[PDB]
């Protein structure tokens, strides 16, 4: 058997989009350029544009619903403590600073300008044809306040404030409870608390170097911004298409032809522009569905890994999950998963059971491991050998038929 | 323009500029009503009173972008600061609603953390008010090493 | 063609199987730790709720029942041909969608003919325009419908692939306590097998 | 109360798709083919094929 004798604490960072930009369209400005003889021809087509407006309004409402569902989890914001004496753990990097110039923490400041939200500019061309962008309902200050209330409140009250009222607890006792929840006893914490604090403090600080110098770590969150700009730029360029007409300009057609010959060539432009609008609404709906699925995943990750400790294998981090920290991002959320991974290992010879004087003995929450001279009992996730007593084992059955059983004595405290 | 240019086109292929044939000067063409305008109302069964929100303009020059000199007579009261109701927000400005400092739960979302509702506790019983939405209340839990 | 050939996928599945058995589930969370298979099965039995006594006293019965419960899959798969219909309709849908797209080229769309050569060799340049634009618009619509349906099917397959990925992450290299996430009774261990498009 | 005295070990098989076939299309030989008289006409319809 192989049993680790040391361990390391790592911080894992992943991003996932939550919402996208809200847009709105005006048919009477896009299909016709203020032509009073084009509006009457557009009016005889039905209620296609009301359908487009209702679809875009539903998408815009769903975009605010997503960011309301992901971040608003506590409905009672907690004041950030001025002191950070949490037993040696430094929370100053993920919490907003006192007398801060910007109303958010340093890490979400560092990743705010890492992504970019942005004279013949395309913005004026979009505005002149009825394409507008609506601002989100929740400003980034409230999202930063939500994340700060999650952090200050996860550290000073444990995970129990997500299910009921908040219970005050020291940070080290919470660490011992989480370590016990991993499977290792609450012995490697109190005897190695300074090591845990010192390794956590620079594991947090390595995220600064992993996010500042190295690029392409937020590409999934930049593609969401890029796709809307590409889709809006490719829609305004379809207005320069003939669609089988003599010209792409309604003024060239209407000034050169009489009224009777005008409809047969206005109809082609109307149908082409309507088809372009149908297509744009279609990929907007599909992208909204994908964003909704990602936002639901972000919400359940927020619920299960920040407000509690998850036993599911590889749901938050790589190793054994301890806790998570949410950080606000533009159009998304960032999770900082603190995990527990063993580092070293050492070979040992093991036995399934021990037959003392004719009766078999089986271990509880451990394995039988000898170090070369005599046999001990230890937990699997950390090499902490203990003497074999009658409390560490239980009598059950006979030792006559056990595959691989050995002969050894058991200590009786009497 | 070029010496033989007569009109200038856009990326979306519409004329945004032209040269005057008599006096050789350049004029710009923009749509005479462009930009979004939103109307905020309670129910029609409830007392009829609306607020007009302009999307992305400053509100020292609303009559510039609305052309108040040829708009109807009942639209002039929604484009001037005669009464204390025109106040600037992050998503434009509201005309016909009064601002309040007390935070409430959001009823009619407007944008940038600002909502609207019908009625007030101030006297005002039919005017709609605008407020900043609340995200909860302060708790200020205390931390100790042996509690 | 796909980027990953079937040999590399089979190598991935073999590397998962040899490594689930000889190293337990701990190889996916950190380094691989050596453990005997009987002790790993006893630990999994302890994780169910039953003590690690019914295994060591009945190990031959467990091995004998596992070896023919595995062998019953041979008869369950060789005779029946309805278990992989969920994997066969994915193959069928693409063939049906590609075959119904090439048959739309034989439609007039309101023109005198479905062939551009018939229109171009019988009409001059001025009136071939109005009868070639109908064919162009009809074929563009036929392409757009196919692209939209492919996008919707891609979203469905992405959701199914995410479910497969989390099932692999939680059941092959871990033991799941969630009810009916992997199997029917109390989950002990899982084994992944490569399949065409699944 | 009811308590079992024996047990059985079962193997369950479940399947689920992962990916489909990758496809590609060319507009200029689907809509027209080798006809250059309508390539210029398809050029006037914009950028749908991109
Ligand atoms: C475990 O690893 C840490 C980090 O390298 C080290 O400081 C510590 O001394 C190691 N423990 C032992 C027992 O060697
Ligand atoms: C936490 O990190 C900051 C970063 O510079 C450092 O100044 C401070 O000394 C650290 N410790 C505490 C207890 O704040
Ligand atoms: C344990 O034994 C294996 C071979 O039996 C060897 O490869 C490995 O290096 C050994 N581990 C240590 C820590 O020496
Ligand atoms: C094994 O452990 C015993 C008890 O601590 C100790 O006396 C002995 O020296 C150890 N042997 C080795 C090889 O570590
Ligand atoms: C344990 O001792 C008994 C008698 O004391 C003997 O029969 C048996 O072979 C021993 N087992 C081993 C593994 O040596
Ligand atoms: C055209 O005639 C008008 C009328 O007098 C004059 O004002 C203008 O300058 C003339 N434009 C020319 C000569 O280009
Ligand atoms: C307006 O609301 C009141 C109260 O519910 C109701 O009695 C009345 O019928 C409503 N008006 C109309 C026209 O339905
Ligand atoms: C609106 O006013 C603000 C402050 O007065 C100014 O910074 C901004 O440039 C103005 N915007 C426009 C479009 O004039
Ligand atoms: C409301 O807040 C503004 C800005 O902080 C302040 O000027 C005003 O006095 C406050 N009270 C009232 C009644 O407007
Ligand atoms: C439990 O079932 C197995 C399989 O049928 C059988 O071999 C075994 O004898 C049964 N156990 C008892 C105690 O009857």
């Amino acid at each position: 058997i192989a049993i680790p004798t040391n361990f390391s604490i790592s911080v894992t960072t992943e991003v996932l989009p939550v919402s996208m930009t809200k847009t709105s369209v005006d048919c009477n400005m896009y299909i016709c350029g203020d032509s009073t003889e084009c509006s009457n021809l557009l009016l005889q087509y039905g209620s296609f544009c009301t359908q487009l407006n209702r679809a875009l309004s539903g998408i815009a409402v769903e975009q605010d619903r997503n960011t309301r569902d992901v971040f608003a989890q506590t409905k009672s914001i907690y004041k950030t403590p001025n002191i950070k004496d949490f037993g040696g753990f430094n929370f100053s990097q993920i919490l907003p600073d006192p007398k801060k110039l910007s109303y958010r923490s340093f890490i979400e400041d560092l990743l705010y300008n890492k992504v970019t939200l942005s004279a013949r500019d395309l913005i004026c061309a979009q505005k002149f044809n009825g394409l507008t962008v609506l601002p989100p309902l929740l400003t980034d200050d409230m999202i930063a306040a939500y994340t700060a209330a999650l952090i200050s409140g996860t550290a000073t009250a444990g995970y129990t404030f997500g299910a009921g009222a908040a219970l005050q607890i020291p940070f080290a006792m919470q660490m011992a409870y989480r370590f016990n929840g991993i499977g290792v006893t609450q012995n490697v914490l109190y005897e190695n608390q300074k090591q845990i604090a010192n390794q956590f403090n620079n594991a947090i600080s390595k995220i600064q170097d992993s996010l500042t110098t190295t690029s392409a770590a937020l590409g999934k969150l930049q593609d969401v911004i890029n796709q809307n700009a590409v889709a809006l730029n490719t829609l305004v360029k379809q207005l320069s298409s003939n669609f089988g007409a003599i010209s792409s300009v309604l003024n060239d057609i209407l000034s050169r032809l009489d009224k009777v010959e005008a409809e047969v060539q206005i109809d082609r432009l109307i149908t082409g522009r309507l088809q372009s609008l149908q297509t744009y609404v279609t990929q907007q709906l599909i992208r909204a569905a994908e964003i909704r699925a990602s936002a639901n995943l972000a919400a359940t990750k927020m619920s299960e890994c920040v407000l509690g400790q998850s036993k599911r294998v590889d749901f938050c981090g790589k190793g054994y999950h301890l806790m998570s920290f949410p950080q606000a991002a533009p159009h998304g959320v960032v999770f900082l998963h603190v995990t527990y991974v063993p580092s070293q290992q050492q070979n040992f010879t093991t036995a399934p059971a021990i037959c003392h004087n004719g009766k078999a003995y089986f271990p509880r929450e451990g394995v039988f491991v000898m170090n070369g001279t005599h046999w001990f009992i230890t937990q699997r996730n950390f090499y902490s050998p203990q003497v074999i007593t009658t409390d560490n084992t239980f009598e059950s059955g006979s030792c006559d038929v056990v595959i691989g059983i050995i002969n050894n004595t058991v200590y009786d405290p009497l | 323009f070029q010496p033989f240019q007569q009109f200038g086109r856009d990326v979306s292929d519409f004329t945004d500029s032209v040269r005057d044939p008599k006096t050789f000067e350049i004029l710009d063409i923009s749509p005479c009503s462009y930009g979004g305008v939103s109307v905020i109302t309670p129910g029609t069964n409830t007392s009829k009173a609306v607020a007009v929100l302009y999307q992305d303009v400053n509100c020292t020059d609303v009559p510039t972008m609305i052309h108040v000199e040829q708009v109807s007579s009942d639209w002039r009261v929604y484009a001037f600061n005669s009464y204390g109701n025109m106040f600037q927000t992050q998503a434009g400005c509201l005309v016909g609603a009064i601002y309040e400092n007390t935070t409430y739960e959001c009823d009619i979302p407007i944008g940038a953390g600002i909502c609207a509702k019908f009625g007030s506790d101030k006297m005002g019983q039919e005017s709609i008010v605008a407020y900043t939405m609340s995200i909860g209340e302060d708790q200020s839990i205390a931390y100790s090493n042996n509690i």
